[PDB]
Order: structure tokens, then sequence, then C-alpha cells
RNA sequence: GCCCGAAAGGGUUGACCCUCCCCGAAGGAAACACGGGCGACCGUGGAGUACGAGGGGAGGUGACCGGGGUUGCACCGUCCGUCUUGGAUCACGGGGCAGGGAGUUCACCCGAGCGGCGAGGUUAAGGGGGUCAACCCCGAAGCCGCAGGGAAACCGACAGGUCC
RNA sequence: GGGUAGAGCACUGAUUGGGGGUUUAGGGGGCGAAAGCCUCCGGCUCCCUGUCAAACUCCGAACCCACUGCCGCCGUAGAUGGCCGGAGUAGGGGGGCGGUGUAAGCCGUCACCCGAGAGGGGAACAACCCAGACCGGGGUUAAGGCCCCAAAGUGCCGGCUAAGUGUUACUCCAAAGGGUGUCCCUGGCCUUAGACAGCGGCCCGUCGAGGUCAGGGGCCCCGAAAAUGGACGGGGCUUAAGCCGGCCGCCGAGACCCCGGCGCACGGACCGAUUGGUCCGUGAUCGGGUAGGCGGGCGUGCCGAUGGGGCGGAAGCCGGGCCGUGAGGUCCGGUGGACCCGUCGGUAUUGCGGAUCCUGCC
RNA sequence: GGUGCCCUAAGGUCGGCUCAGGCGGGUCAGGAAUCCGCCGUAGAGUGCAAGGGCAAAAGCCGGCCUGACUGGACCCGUAACAGAGGCGGGUCCAGCCGCGAAAGCGUGGCCUAGCGAACCCCUGUGCCUCCCCGGUGGGGGCCAGGGAUGACAGAAAAGCUACCCUGGGGAUAACAGAGUCGUCUCGGGCGAGAGCCCAUAUCGACCCCGAGGCUUGCUACCUCGCUGUCGGCUCUUCCCAUCCUGGCCCUGCAGCAGGGGCCAAGGGUGGGGGUGUUCACCCAUUAAAGGGGAACGUGAGCUGGGUUUAGACCGUCGUGAGACAGGU
RNA sequence: GGUACGGCGGCCAUAGCGGCGGGGCCACACCCGGUCUCGUUUCGACCCCGGAAGUUAAGCCCGCCAGCGUUCCCGGGUGUACUGCCCUCCGAGAGGGGGCGGGAAACCGGGAACGCCGCCGGCCA
């Protein structure tokens, strides 16, 4: 399964490890937004920054939407169907529903950055940053509900 | 008050045995070889006052780098430091 | 708000203002038709429309604008330098103005940025000439380097054999 | 690899009581003709009951450390690393952990912050919350907040409080013990006549419907005394503008999105009298800063050269404009009456707000 | 809690053996100990503290020995990471030797404490050297051992200042402030009980819970040329934790009175003697002659008796110069 | 191929300690003497030397016993005690609570366990 993963709270006042692990997962500003693979060595570095992000497991159509509105090349350039047309044989949906069930990569665009950068939710985060979102706040895992705060944030 | 430390500062436990080990250990210990490369655990018996490395180091895994007389040549890194002991086979364990 | 103007800034070869047409980023309405909820409210369509920093065009108008002095209203704002963990401090120095006022020179040593010659490099004191403190020529005494090791007596080496 | 927390008595050492067996290491007496055959207060070895350990362990975590392989990140736009050179720093603090101490504090430890850190909040606040800052604009959110002061709710549903309790996340809030004052969850004994209330010597006619004992919880009440006149920040608030359990919309930063402009770092192409320049590309992974290191520019006096200005009015002075991030430059007008500037390359008693600084004037 | 040593064996090696205690057997007062058997994971012992280690031994009993040596190398620690003179320890190469049938072990003590630069000197050992050359006496140099600095990375070393001086410091005491409350003052819970009998009219043990910061201490945040002063006189204001004055309740309240409590801070709370005194003590009156806070209110308001600056005397201490949180 | 036989070892209690019962060509022990090798601060007991009349009683071999001790498993105790990260959660404070992750010890009940492997030999047929 593929993982999205939204960085939520500041490093001021956080430890070192912290700040490196979400480095290392190219987090290194609020409301930006990275998709990863369901393995054990990412769930132990999600483990480690549980109280700084949110995740989820993302769906096929939010992830196209995604890359329609938020999706960038080198020189911050957009994605088009007509680039994806050409450097690949298919439409977005349909890159987009394999990534999600697996046959390709993400990277398999050439010249595609990683890290999606979002603006805040419409309406608000509806519960507390220094909560879980089980107890009511916004922290910590969701499930298919991860999408609909991508929605509100694209 | 401020000590310096030795050889046996706050060895207590460490260079201590469960007693129902207590004694000679078997022979196979003794007679241990290695090779250039091998990684070497550090674990001090403490039966055997030969060769025996600062128990500072007990617990750290070297390579061995040669051979004089009966002893091996571990080194070790510590910070940027390599550091190089003089050990019995005794006093070592083979990595795997 | 009251007052003043030079033209060194701009402007009738068009100041300011008024209306209409086009494109438009992120973002993004309401009235209205149906429905869900005890309710505050919400969903659907209206609609990604009307708007929207800004980028262009067309016509009406006919003389200011930018600036400056002082001042009203609203929001914000506990001086300057200093040691000190910590300065608005009941910690020290601080009436006003103008002029003055603090990493210099030599000798030795370690490095660098450039330049000349190069198994050699460089002259000192001094001397000779001239258009006479500038310019040109001479002058290797000495100093560093070219072989080291050793307290000393002493002894005295690869100007290329193999590999990565 | 390790003996901390916890736990326990298997070692070391501490510690209650009983039920028994050997009796005595030993002073007490008793029938003690005498330390006596025999016993009494006591020692030795068991079993059952009850308690402990910073300098105890039959056990034993979370966690930390080294190493191997993989995932991730950095690196030929040259890392890790090594050589050369220039420093500053040897009074630290808030917060969390430990030892000591009545405590305040003292001594260490972690390395998030203040120091050396703007902005938005907590009434003001060094370090509590949000959040790390080139410039000009347009939007959305964070912490928290929405009766008035004060932008946004006299918002919705269910319940509690009658004490102005409260209206305080922390910085900056008084108990042992009592009250069933009120709202609730439980468990036993009664109840066709029970708990009294009356006429009489347990009840007949009496009243007729629920009562009484125990345990538990929520909010409040008592326990509760100070000095200039006064503090939920203030006004004030009682089916709240308080509290509990939940929910719905709004406001609100320099954070996040977007448009435009400046600089930096790396790379590349081209053009050059010489530490250069115009342009292109990349930047989610560049844009705070004390001590301190490094780079480029502005200004002042004299020299070698070069280009120039000035009685048709130089320097200096007063008042105004334009350019420049800026240090500053240049023009207009006025005053003045004799010298001055630009560029290249050298040189220096070369830049003041402060020294209870010096001289002079006020 | 220990060391600043001791050992020719307590050092090296080879062989053989196994300890403390308990029980049952015998002579013996406690009996120290000698004799016999069994059980017995080390409870013993180890040159020495503590911790660790050790059972056909690292312990006990014996035998032979002197590796407690010469010449050299590379490593670790003191001093992690992260630099070091001197000191200590480890692994080896050669030489000459010891024990042993041999394999093997031996560079002091089963491991971790028991000591120390430059300069100078003494000893051992064999070589180099001393101003034109060569002899003799004497001198200098290289290597090794030794002689000491315990303030132990190493000066050769006694005091007074009140006649005092300079530069500085709230990095550091006295004082007002700030913090804290062991101590202090003021309370409370329960109830041992005392009270003819009766827990609570009055008195209330031992244990347990608190308030205040006006008593003393603790700390060192502020202030080292702010003012440093105690007491008294003068003048203003505030609190109640109430002595009198107004009003009430209980009583082991007959009356007159007493004792204990509640409301109440509007008014009053004075004059004198000894002492520098605050305080405390005393006298006569009095309705009673309450106490606290305001930089222990108040010295740009007064006073200056006290608070040992400079002069001087006594006692005591000190060789002395001098000193005294002693007096005058 | 067989043997109720032995030597050198490894893992070092799931192997030990103890109890019960069985066996003897070869073998392994006990047993008799001590002149000689070696020795007993006295004993030929132990060590050493010489050999078997004789014994299966001991050691040894073989099988069993869950009595003590030891190791492992399932379940309870119990997701209890303790604990890493975050919190404008509570509480006067101490000290606790919530979310995501880890996770015992004693004790209790029920099961497995009275050794496994290597090298070379001997004797009978």
């Amino acid at each position: 399964a593929k993982l999205a993963l939204i960085r939520l709270r500041s490093g001021i006042r956080a430890r070192g490890e912290v700040r490196d692990t979400l480095a290392m997962l190219r987090l290194h500003r609020i409301n930006h937004l990275v998709i990863v693979d369901d393995t054990p060595s990412y769930r132990g570095m999600i483990q480690k920054v549980k109280d700084y992000i949110t995740w989820g497991e993302i769906d096929k159509e939010t992830l196209a939407k995604l890359l329609r509105k938020r999706g960038r090349l080198i020189g911050n350039k957009p994605i088009t169907d007509e680039y994806v047309k050409e450097k690949l044989g298919m439409t977005i949906e349909e890159f987009a529903e394999k990534v999600v069930n697996g046959e390709m990569k993400l990277r398999d665009l050439p010249n595609i950055k990683p890290v999606f950068r979002l603006h805040p939710p419409r309406g608000g985060l509806k519960g507390s940053k220094k909560r879980s979102f089980k107890e009511g706040g916004a922290l910590g895992y969701r499930g298919e509900k991860i999408n609909e705060l991508i929605e509100r944030m694209l | 008050v401020k000590k310096a430390h030795s050889f046996r500062r706050k060895t207590r436990g460490k260079l201590s045995k469960h007693p129902r080990r207590r004694g000679l250990p078997p022979l196979t210990r003794f007679l241990q070889e290695f090779e250039v490369g091998q990684k070497v655990h550090i674990v001090i018996e403490p039966s055997y006052h030969k060769g025996m490395p600062d128990p500072r180091f007990h617990g750290r895994t070297g390579t061995v780098v040669g051979k004089r007389g009966d002893a091996y040549i571990v080194q070790i890194t510590d910070g940027g430091k390599v550091k190089t002991f003089f050990i019995h086979p005794v006093h070592l364990r083979p990595q795997k």
C-alpha cells in the first residue's frame, strides 16, 4: 500500500532525532505531503515522528486530483496530460491507479518532484494540534479519512 | 571525591561470574583460531588473567589484523581514534 | 485639516477623475430549487459563475500632481552606551555646540598571494660613469640550498627494481 | 554486551510470633545430702506464621552501546578524511532527571530554548503556547478566542451550582477532619399496614403509602485573622457572560499558497589590459544573529601620469530637488572673491556620541 | 573504609593431598588441642583493606632453584571521546639459565595501592675528547644504578596595623529589602483522663493537620563610597489577634463578684524612680492605665546618652610589636 | 553380522544426588603377597612392583522410581508491576491520568525430562 504523510507541527522545541528523521522523509516545512511505500523500515520512522504528522492510506482518485493540481516538475513547472501521454502511454487516472495498486513507481515520471506543497485546510483543522485524531484531535493515524483532509487542503 | 580510572574500578559485576560456571572454561575457547578480517566480540573471562584488555572495552566488536605470539591483534574505533590491542583468544568470540 | 510654493522632479506632445470592452494567479460568493438534522447548521444544482493582485484597449474631462511645514484621529511603541546569567531600573557613565582624539616602527621567526631566475639563486660595504640624492655598469666577501647520521672520534646513500 | 526499575529471600546481614525435639554454652533456686539422677527462666536444630536492604541477589525489563546486511539520506557540481593558517571561549541561565538539604537553595547530568532570536498569544513577563525574519502586494490557516472595553456567537442540545463559589493550562491557587446542603449509583430489613400521632391495658376502629438502615460518587458549604484605598486584567454576569458531557459556524500571524522584484551559492556559454562582467540553468532540501573569521564597495590629505574646469566667478557656507539598499554622489538658487575636480597607479598623523576625555564658546 | 610497606620467601617450578563446621564415638571443669568414623560446593585459607578470582587448585605438605637477569621492539592506561613529561601495566624477538620424563611455565608477589622533573653530586663500566705536536697528573662527554622535593608536574621563607595608603569588587560578609519557616507565636482533630459521681463549666496528656511572617536562624537574588546608626523628643495615619467603654451566650452563674466564649476597632489607654537603654522591675493614682504595622514609620525635623576611628588607664593573653564578639 | 566389554573425547545437571532390582568366556574391579622399582617425618592402607586360588558382594554394565535438585512447554496471575515518546488532562502539592508503542518476578494448576553426538579398537561366530 501507499501511505500519505502530511507534516503538521514545527520543529522548534523538538528533539534532533525527530528533526533529522523528518528531513530524511523530505518533510521540511509545514503543510507538505509525501507519498511512501508501506514497509517496516518506513513504519519505524513514522512511529518516531508520530506526534508531528498525520498519515493514512491514499486513494487513486485523490492521487490523480493531487497530481493535476499540485504536481510539479524540476523548474516548478506543472504536469500536463500531454507530457504524460508522451513520456509514458497512459492518462493520469490510469497512472495513479497503477501507482496505488502497485505495478509502477511515481519516480517513473522523469523530472517529478517528490514533495507536494499544499495550502492549509478550508475550514480549519477540525481538531487540536496537541492531541491524537482518535481522542478527538488532529495528530497521528487516520485511515481512508486522510483523503478528506487532502481534498480540503488541495 | 574525584577518583582516577584504574583497571579494576567499578568491575564488581562485569568481572563476576554466575556461580554455576565457576572455574576453568572448556578448552575450545582456549584453542580457537582466527583469520585476518574476521570480526570478533571482546568478552573477558575473569578466571584467566593473561592477555586481558582494559574492561572499558568489554562488549565491543573489532577486527583481527594479525597475530603476535599466542595473542591476536585486534583494532577498534573509539571516536575518530583507532586503537590496537593484543588479546588472548580466550577473551574473544567470533561474530555469527 | 490649515498653510507654502521652485520647476533643479513631472505635466495641455494631456494632470487628475468617470464610464465601457478583452485576458486574468492563488483563492472564491450570495439570492434561488429541492432535500437531511430537536437544533446552531449542512448536502446537492446555481457555479468554479459573479468577483479577484495584476496585464492590455476605448471613449468622455480639462489642470493639477509629487513634494514640504505644522497639526488632528485610530492602532503600535518603558531613551542611548556599558559590564553582566539577567538593564526602563532605586546598577555605572550621559546640560548643549564646534574643532582635536587611540594596533604605530624596527629586528628576528612561522605562513600565504603574486612575480624573476633556476641545481643554482642573490649581492653587502664600496667603486666607476652620467644630463648628479632619481639613472647605467662593476663588485659573490658572505648567506641559503645541492647528503646525511652521530655527544664525539668518525663513517658515508635508489639520478628507478615490482605492484595498486 | 550490560544487573538499573520492578520483584524476591537462593548468599551476606537485619527482623514478629507460635507448635515442637537436644538440652545446655551459663547466674539464678527449688525435693536442691549440694555444680548431683530432675525440672524452672535461656542457648542449639526444624515446621507454620508475619516484615526488610544506596554499599544483598535464585530472577529480571523498558533502554542504551558496538558490529553485519538491507531501507532511507548526503556525496565526482568532489563527501568522509588529511595538511596549512586566523581566532574567540575557562562567571552561564530557564525547563526536565539524580544526590544532598526542614525548605529556599548547593552540587552534577540531558542538550529543547534564552544567552546570540524578530513576529502572533498568555493583562504587562529572557527562556510557558504558536512560530524561526531579504522587499512590495493579494489570500488561507496556527496558538488561542467570539456580552461591552476589543475583530468574531448575548451560538445549539442534555444536565449541575446559589456559595458572586467561580469567571486562573503553567509562570503567580491552604489541610487533617466534618455536613448527606443538593443531584445521582448501589445493597439489606420492613410495606394491605410499616417509621410516629393519638384514646387504653403488642393492637383492635385511627390515619393508608411508601418507610427505614448501611455503603459509594458529582458540585458546593464549614474548618479560613492584617496592617495607604482596590482588583476574575476592568465593567459586570446567576435555566450565566460559571462548571461538566458533546456539537455547529465565524475571527485571528512575517507560518502555509500565489504574483512580481533584489541578492547569494553551485554549474555553463560568451565577451574582455589584469582579483572581472551580460546571459542561461537549479534552489521543498539558499535568505535571524553576540564574540569571531572571510569578500566587495563609499569617503579624506599628498605624489607620478592622463583628461579637464575657473573674474561671463574656484574653494567654502545657507536653503531646496534628482539618483543611489547605503556609506554617499550630483544639479538649481543665493552668499563669496581665487583656486579646483574626474580616471589609472602609489603613499598616509586617513572616518568619533561616549574615555567622571582635552581646548574654546554658550 | 585502607596505603606511603613486608617477604631469599610470602618469589619460580614439579609432585602428592584437600578445607571450615556438624554429628556419632573416648580422657578431660569452661577446656584450648592431640585419636577414630561419617556427612560436607568451599561456610575455609590466601603477607596485608575492599571488591573480584581460584578445589585432582591460585589453598596445605615437601623436593630442586634464583626469569626479583642482559640487549631491544611495539601497544594500553593515568589523561574515555581529545592533547602529556614522568609513573605504571601488557604482547613479543634474541641471549644466558631454572624446574620438569616431556609438553610447557618463568622479565617478582592470583588482579587492582606501597612514590618523585631540570641542574648538581656519588658509584659501575668501556669507549670518545681537552686550542702547534707528543708524554704524565688532573678535567669534560656517552650509557646504567643511586641520593628529594607528602603544598606529592617539585620557591630556600615568621608576624602586627585601631597612624594606615593605592587599585578594585554586591563574583563576597555586616544592614534595609527579596525568598524559606527548622525554631518561634497563634490555632485545630481525636480523646487518655482529672473534675463527690459526670469526657467536654474549667483543665486537657501522647500522636496527627495547619495559619502568620511582628522571634531568631538558614540562603546569597539587589545595593560596596544611595542612605550604613540604637534609643529618646516631635507629628500623621492604618490593622485586630479587644485591656476599658456599648451589646449578648454558657457556667461547678444566690447577690457582690469570678471563669470561659460571640458581635463590635467609633472613642480612650496616662504620670513618676534607678539604667544610654527597647524590654523587664518597682510607686502612687486610674474606667482601664491593650498590643502591633507604616525602610525594627519619622536625623535634606531636633538630640547625640549608647555604638572601643585617631589620645589614655586596669585586668588577662602574647618573647615582642601588639590584641580582647572585656571594662573605664 | 553379533557382544550385559573396553580406550581417547565433545556438548557440561533435560546429564546431577539418592533409591530399587537384575549380570560375569572375553573383559573391567575388588583379592594375596611384598624380595626387587618407588615409599611410607610411624602402617606395602594410599602410590609402586609380582599374580591369580578365589568373588558378583561392591565399583562397572543393564532396567526401573518423578523423592530432592535442574531445564523446557501450555494456561492463569495479567497485559498486573515497571517503562520510552507526546499532552493548554487532573490534582494545592506530592503524585497520578489519556493516546501510540514495549513488557516482567513471585505464586498457582496442568505436561515433557532419571543424557545426546564423534573417533578407533578388542572378543565370540
